[PDB]
């Protein structure tokens, strides 16, 4: 599921990861979190807010 | 001015 960061974000949590406005992630599932995805970047998978990205499945 | 991040509980 093609992910696209709409804004500049930095991880808050330890299970979360950073992305800059424009990174293309890889949304490797979602479960219960109806506000957070579990996508991939920079060889690290982590939580990212659904409100900070524009998805395209 | 990016959005207010959701209150998570992961």
């Amino acid at each position: 599921m093609e992910a696209i960061a709409k804004y500049d974000f930095k991880a808050t949590a330890d299970d979360e990861l950073s992305f800059k406005r424009g990174d293309i992630l890889k949304v490797l599932n979602e479960e219960c979190d109806q506000n957070w995805y579990k996508a991939e970047l920079n060889g690290k998978d982590g939580f990212i807010p659904k409100n900070y990205i524009e998805m395209k499945p | 001015v990016p959005p207010p991040v959701p209150p998570r509980r992961r």
